[PDB]
DNA sequence: ATCAGAATCCCGGTGCCGAGGCCGCTCAATTGGTCGTAGACAGCTCTAGCACCGCTTAAACGCACGTACGCGCTGTCCCCCGCGTTTTAACCGCCAAGG
């Protein structure tokens, strides 16, 4: 079953903190970051061990 | 709050003119707004081609007339040209 | 007058053969003439309207090019 | 307002603004938007007049878009105009090939 | 003599006209028809020849496409003889009413 | 008892020329569209109004293409559709080469 | 997948088209042509959203892509 | 390199295209990389289609490209044919479409 | 009133360097080039007005070339354009 | 034709909800005033569109005539309509045992 989790991460674009939601679909190995404020979205691959800090880390490197 | 556009009140008044006892749905009002958008866009594109096939950059009403009777079919077009021309006379005759 | 009847049956034949048509019925020719006529009606109406705004009593190749681009039957070859 | 001074119903200066921001030319004349607005005005008058007749047919008071699509598909020149046009909640002509009607 | 029950004539001339390059309708009667249609909306109009050649080009192309889809309509009709309502169906589907 | 065929179909043609409501219902159509876009890009949250737009345009598109295909078959001295009819109509419109 | 298209759906498509009698291979042929249609549409739609630098395809971009294929649809703000 | 064409190593005039954009009523301002980018796309399209032109003209032992060659090379392509679907070439004609029901069997 | 003739000659000598051409072939080619230029440019202007961006950079041109030409042509064209951007940007 | 009976139409009914009125804002249309060149216009020049004809000839027209695809008919055989029978997509309420 999918996991819809709220986090305390800051969006890299709109800068609103505590407004990034992480949807981890392990059945298809696809993780999804969403911003509850400016509405941006970022997709990245996840394994079985990953957690909201794993894809949020991949989002920091995808920008820089 | 960003201010968005509609043409709803204008054509709404026109509808009230031509049919006082008539209601309308909201989606259809949006459809008519899109209708005005589309017709305006085709006209304006023909106006830009009028410019570039005439090597001029001024727009007068004459170009609008020839654009309309390029786009629209004949009888409807000539009635519309009549309406626009009489409006040109009534406006520019006064200030 | 009657240049609509200037369309010849062997010309329609030749057009069918380059068109690849083998067998020709007899009830085809005037129907063909009518369709060709309506086509050229809309074409030359629009070309002459382009020349109406041109304020020149002569229509150019460029005019017909622009008009047929307006119909979306757009033809290259002569510039425009 | 110039529209009232033209005795019409569409706002001139909004159209004059949109002609500027459309990169439509370099300069914009005086009364060209008046002519264009009147063209729009007669077009929508004719369209919605047939739509009003379409509502008269079904004895409906509020216009549904089905009325709009029907009135487009009835008139000749309008349907040749909007040939490449479709509308959500449109539908088509109630039309039956009578060669497929039974005997 | 060599009368030849048919088949080579039509298809051979198809081979010739598809080896071909140039036009088929000859110039003058087409030009006069153009001027007769032209004499209907604004009188007394003059023309350069390249416009007329473009008109002839696009005319023959338009009719060639009509003939191609008409031919495929006939092939689907399990016939080789064309019919007029073939052309009417073709223009029905082309949206050019 | 048993009704004789062809009748109920035309009666529901007269019924289904009335309501312009969407024929394909939402969820499976949405899954198909999502499974398609994914092939072009990932993480693309669809506006639901855009999904309704896709649904409308798709259904009207297919209905009109059916109308031309039906008229092809009526020309083809038959009543029932064939896949070759769809091929003929598409060959006239020019989707496939 | 593509088999989420039911038989009575394409039948209803024939009905609003007004088509009476139905063959067999029609169904899979229909799904194929619908697929290619949606392929081109959603491809250039996602191209629009790629230029938008945003993660959600707008309904506007759908409308403009329909305009780009000459398939102009009113109704939804276009 | 004085000229931007030599600074791009290409064959088209870029400032031509930039003036075309300026005398286009296209945008209000035009950047520096867009005209170069578009001209490069144009140059690729020319070379790509002229490849099929060269082979199609070489099919008939003729040094000169004729319009029939160009129409043949377009229709023998797939992407260019779906590109040029509403498009007609002067002196073009169409492909050899001899149906199988027609040959004497 | 310039046509693109020697540009065509140089492309031709870069591809099939033993190849002649007729006059009207060149005419159809320049017709083609003008059509393509107009279609892309107008689509880019649509990109601006649909996106409220007061000018146009190369990224708009890339996405417009995506919007017009299909896959293989599009990808090779994007490659050639970015390579030209690279070599012009280096010097 | 002709009756029985499915199928659909069509008339109060009520409900609920959004179309439309309405009302207080503020930002673009306006109003007025100031440069400026694009174009409306006068006018110069040479091209080309037009008309005409004489000569050449290949191209159309009419007919002779067989003939063979187009077609009406036929039998046939089969496979979609449809109505019936489950049946599963789609969508809300309980046991796991681990925390
Ligand atoms: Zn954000």
């Amino acid at each position: 079953i999918k996991q819809k989790l709220e986090t305390q991460f800051t969006c890299l674009f709109c800068n609103h903190d505590n407004s990034v939601v992480c949807t981890l679909d392990k059945k298809n190995s696809i993780g999804l970051l969403e911003c509850k404020k400016c509405n941006l979205s970022f997709q990245a691959p996840i394994n079985s061990l990953s957690q909201p800090i794993d894809i949020y880390s991949d989002w920091i490197d995808a920008c820089e | 709050r960003s201010r968005k556009e509609s043409y709803s009140i204008y054509v709404y008044k026109v509808l009230k003119q031509v049919h006082p006892d008539t209601g309308i749905s909201s989606k259809a009002m949006g459809i008519m707004n899109s209708f005005v958008n589309d017709i305006f866009e085709r006209i304006a594109g023909e106006a830009s081609r009028l410019a570039h096939y005439n090597k001029r950059s001024t727009i007068t009403s004459r170009e609008i007339q020839t654009a309309v009777r390029l786009l629209l079919p004949g009888e409807l077009a000539k009635h519309a040209v009549s309406e626009g021309t009489k409006a040109v006379t009534k406006y520019t005759s006064a200030k | 007058r009657d240049n609509i009847q200037g369309i010849t049956k062997p010309a329609i034949r030749r057009l069918a053969r380059r068109g690849g048509v083998k067998r020709i019925s007899g009830l085809i020719y005037e129907e063909t003439r009518g369709v060709l006529k309506v086509f050229l009606e809309n074409v030359i109406r629009d070309a002459v309207t382009y020349t109406e705004h041109a304020k020149r009593k002569t229509v150019t190749a460029m005019d017909v090019v622009y008009a047929l681009k307006r119909q979306g039957r757009t033809l290259y070859g002569f510039g425009g | 307002t110039r529209s009232s001074r033209a005795g019409l119903q569409f706002p001139v200066g909004r159209v004059h603004r949109l002609l500027r921001k459309g990169n439509y030319s370099e300069r914009v004349g005086a009364g060209a938007p008046v002519y264009l607005a009147a063209v729009l005005e007669y077009l929508t008058a004719e369209i919605l007049e047939l739509a009003g007749n379409a509502a008269r047919d079904n004895k409906k008071t509020r216009i549904i878009p089905r009325h709009l699509q029907l009135a487009i598909r009835n008139d000749e020149e309008l349907n040749k105009l909007l040939g490449r046009v479709t509308i959500a909640q449109g539908g088509v002509l109630p039309n039956i090939q009578a060669v497929l009607l039974p005997k | 003599p060599h009368r030849y029950r048919p088949g080579t004539v039509a298809l051979r001339e198809i081979r010739r006209y598809q080896k071909s390059t140039e036009l088929l309708i000859r110039k003058l009667p087409f030009q006069r028809l153009v001027r007769e249609i032209a004499q209907d909306f604004k009188t007394d109009l003059r023309f350069q020849s390249a416009a007329i050649g473009a008109l002839q080009e696009a005319s023959e192309a338009y009719l060639v496409g009509l003939f191609e889809d008409t031919n495929l309509c006939a092939i689907h009709a399990k016939r080789v003889t064309i019919m007029p309502k073939d052309i009417q169906l073709a223009r029905r589907i082309r949206g050019e009413r």
